[PDB]
RNA sequence: UGCCUGGCGGCCGUAGCGCGGUGGUCCCACCUGACCCCAUGCCGAACUCAGAAGUGAAACGCCGUAGCGCCGAUGGUAGUGUGGGGUCUCCCCAUGCGAGAGUAGGGAACUGCCAGGCAU
RNA sequence: UCCUCCUAAAGAGUAACGGAGGAGCACGAAGGUUGGCUAAUCCUGGUCGGACAUCAGGAGGUUAGUGCAAUGGCAUAAGCCAGCUUGACUGCGAGCGUGACGGCGCGAGCAGGUGCGAAAGCAGGUCAUAGUGAUCCGGUGGUUCUGAAUGGAAGGGCCAUC
RNA sequence: ACUUACCAACCCGAUGCAAACUGCGAAUACCGGAGAAUGUUAUCACGGGAGACACACGGCGGGUGCUAACGUCCGUC
């Protein structure tokens, strides 16, 4: 209704991205989460953009 | 602690003839003293409580615990969780040091002083009173208090009566009727 | 007029009134008004009969009713046709078994307590009969 | 208001009872709740589902100071 | 809740999910005096081994019973006694202790004289 | 082997609650001290550590005790599958199954592994 | 359209313009794990403080709580806190449930890699059951596919997503 | 602060009622194992051909209706 897909992004060189959800207005800043990329086949940060 | 001592050194032996009792396991004992603030109104001057917790922390000498509303009630307008007083448990050297600065010097700077009640017992041998003005306690600095405050004192006991739990109070020389 | 105060839920299913009653003693009076026969017993029938029996005795004593008018009975009007919902609730009624204690009576002769309940059992639409307390 | 629902019903219950020979992976009782509780060999998964974890027969018993519901697996 | 109320709920899940595991639980008990520690089979009927501070071969080579350093002549001893009978790899069952302190000593003691967890 | 205690289970109220009595050498408990390990949205209460001056007061264990909980027949009653029947909103008969509640009554648990103290 | 209960006749299912309610979301913690904790309500005592705020004791024993309807669960808590955290992982899946079908659900275990824990272990979101939209067409990123003479490219496929 | 022939929850004892109550609880029905007799395989699978998806009354258990209807809606014979 009012939360928002936004996707998260592979901060290896893959274009790798989980998706997810968000409030936006009660949680303004970027979400950052240690994610498993499955082309580099290890775990690294993910970081939100812009569905 | 040298009320701690005088209980050991005076009270024991006094209760013990006094009720006759088998072993000195069953002297009553102060337990614990608990200083409480319900404050109430922080609910629209968040600093009412910010203040009242400095004046027990002066008071008792440790940090206070804040009591939030267990229970939302639209009587007094508060929602659970809301912070509505403060508290603090003594126990061991910190109590007994309380316990006398109470006797020895709090309560007898209370205004026109003639005692306190002796019927302030739970049935069960537990003591409670108030004080209406925080500055009877000398940590208090009368010229920086944002405001006078009052105060609950309660102190535990582990006597089963209060006829027993005032025998207690009474041979630390509790100033009573 | 006797109605439950409140209720869980506003109607009933029709239901079954099968079996013997419970509750086929008297247990407070020194004697009793009984259900021989089966059926339904309204709030107004139960109050016809209570008066009849309260006149008799010209208000001395003491009575007990041991039923109490508990299930919804519901109604569609003229001129409705059928479904559209479940009808409206008009009265109320107690569900009757073979054996039942109606009411209790006490503080009176037999002989006025007996002539009571035959005033009272005229306003009922089942046949009844008349008990007395028995020691066991 | 009006009434005039439902929803689809679920198909709980016992798919597997007492003596049964299953395999490893079986459901045996689909349920809401806890009401039968995993046992030797018997696992619950996220919906209260208890099913078998070893290839054997289904065993239904009432244990512990609760008197409790479990449902097993014995090899057979 | 009193203390030992309290500690046997601690204590519950831990113990039956070892059983749910078949594991054989190497059980430690505290007491301000003594410590006590049990191998037990998995059907929960069966000490395997056992060894304290209660036993007066363990408690003579001691200074107090209830410390730290007797605690882990109490793990040393179950190990050894425990290896000699051909047990090795066990679970340790707190029992609502904290992981800690004393029990800790027993533990670390166990595990130093070669039984495996 | 016997009594007593601790630990871990079986069993899950015939096993629990209450009331009365009773135990500290050992064990258990409270207890002592607390800078420290470690801990308190405050508090050495609890968790925890170092201990042994005191007490079995509390707790715990044991023994007693039918106020309560709990268990609980026999017999009857209710329901009911099949077959048949009536005055068919409900019932009856044959046959099989047969409660619930209540009554008499039972009942102050039973039991295995290891360890410690004591005694013969 | 979907969820919960009753009708529903003690396995599943079972109709009516039958009887009652709810959903079309929320949450980066309200998820994971380790460690800890335990309600409601009533009686008595207690400054301001009242029937009801916060404090103490006692009774009580889950009647509380569960983001939300109902039902079933929940103390080993599934309820309540804190520390560290990203398993709200990627590839799969013995074997099952439920469907006319399209589908939907439950799932131990296997490989890689991760968090928490001394360890046994737990974690593939949330106590569970609602919170949803097939296909077509089109958009964005990735790509050991394809590429109309050949090398490219456009367009198509495949994987992710709108 | 004190009191009234008033109403009074909770609690104790006694008495009933419940589809959406359960500290109890059948008969039947249903799932599974094994075994004989019987039964023209009555069973399951694949494949060729369909028809049918207006049902009726009666019995039993119910919802709806008025335990009205040659009423209406399910279950089961
Ligand atoms: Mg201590
Ligand atoms: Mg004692
Ligand atoms: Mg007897
Ligand atoms: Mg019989
Ligand atoms: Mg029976
Ligand atoms: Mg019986
Ligand atoms: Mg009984
Ligand atoms: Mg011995
Ligand atoms: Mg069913
Ligand atoms: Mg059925
Ligand atoms: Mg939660
Ligand atoms: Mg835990
Ligand atoms: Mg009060
Ligand atoms: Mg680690
Ligand atoms: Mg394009
Ligand atoms: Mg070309
Ligand atoms: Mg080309
Ligand atoms: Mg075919
Ligand atoms: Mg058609
Ligand atoms: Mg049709
Ligand atoms: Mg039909
Ligand atoms: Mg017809």
């Amino acid at each position: 209704g009012i939360r928002e897909k936004i996707k998260l992004v592979s901060s290896a060189g893959t274009g790798h991205f989980y998706t997810t959800t968000k409030n936006k207005r009660t949680k303004p800043e970027k979400l950052e989460l240690k994610k498993f990329d499955p082309v580099v086949r290890q775990h690294v940060i993910y970081k939100e953009a812009k569905i | 602690a040298k009320l701690h001592d005088y209980y050991k050194d005076e009270v024991v032996k006094k209760l013990m003839t006094e009720f006759n009792y088998n072993s000195v396991m069953q002297v009553p004992r102060v337990e614990k003293i608990t200083l409480n603030m319900g404050v109430g109104e922080a609910i629209a001057d968040k600093k009412l409580l910010d203040n009242a917790a400095a004046d027990l922390a002066a008071i008792s000498g440790q940090k206070p615990l804040i009591t939030k509303a267990r229970k939302s009630v639209a009587g007094f307008k508060i929602r659970q969780g809301y912070p509505i007083g403060c508290k603090v448990t003594l126990r061991g050297e910190r109590m007994w040091e309380f316990f006398e600065r109470l006797i020895t010097i709090a309560v007898p700077r209370i205004r026109d002083f003639r005692g306190l009640s002796a019927k302030s017992f739970d049935g069960r041998g537990n003591y409670s009173m108030g004080v209406r003005e925080q500055i009877i306690f000398p940590e208090i600095d009368y010229d920086k208090v944002d405001r006078v405050r009052g105060l609950d004192i309660t102190i535990t006991t582990t006597a089963k009566s209060d006829e027993e739990g005032r025998a207690l109070l009474a041979a630390f020389d509790f100033p009573f009727r | 007029m006797l109605q439950p105060k409140r209720t869980k839920f506003r109607k009933m299913h029709k239901g079954r009134n099968r079996g013997l009653a419970q509750g086929t003693d008297v247990s407070f009076g020194s004697f009793g008004l009984k259900a021989v026969g089966r059926g339904r017993l309204t709030a107004r029938q139960i109050e016809a009969a209570r008066r009849a029996m309260t006149r008799a005795v010209k208000r001395q004593g003491k009575i007990w009713i041991r039923v109490f008018p508990d299930k919804p009975i519901t109604e569609k009007p003229l001129a409705v046709r059928m479904g559209k919902g479940k009808g409206n609730v008009e009265y109320w009624v107690a569900l009757i078994q073979p054996g039942k204690v109606l009411y209790e009576m006490d503080g009176v002769p037999e002989e006025l307590a007996r002539e009571a309940f035959k005033l009272a059992a005229a306003k009922l639409p089942i046949k009844t009969t008349f008990v007395t307390k028995t020691v066991m | 208001t009006r009434n005039g629902r439902d929803s689809e019903a679920k198909r709980l219950g016992v798919k597997r009872f007492g003596g049964e020979s299953v395999l490893a992976g079986s459901i045996i009782v689909r349920q809401r709740g806890t009401k039968f509780h995993a046992g030797a060999n018997v696992g619950c998964g996220r919906d209260h589902t208890l099913f078998a974890k070893a290839d054997g027969k289904v065993k239904f018993e009432v244990k512990g100071p609760k008197n409790r519901k479990f449902i097993s697996i014995e090899a057979e | 809740m009193d203390k030992k109320s309290a500690r046997i709920r601690r204590a519950t899940r831990a113990r039956r999910k070892l059983q749910e595991l078949g594991a054989t639980r190497l059980v430690v008990h505290r007491t301000p005096r003594h410590i006590y520690a049990q191998v037990i089979a998995p059907n929960g009927s069966e000490v395997l081994v056992a060894a304290s501070t209660v036993e007066k071969a363990i408690a003579e080579q001691l200074k107090y019973t209830g410390n730290k350093d007797a605690a882990a002549a109490v793990g040393k001893a179950v190990a050894e006694r425990a290896l000699e009978k051909g047990i090795k790899d066990v679970s340790f069952d707190r029992s609502g202790f904290q992981y800690h302190g004393r029990v800790q000593a027993l533990a670390d003691a166990a595990r130093e004289a070669g039984l495996q967890f």
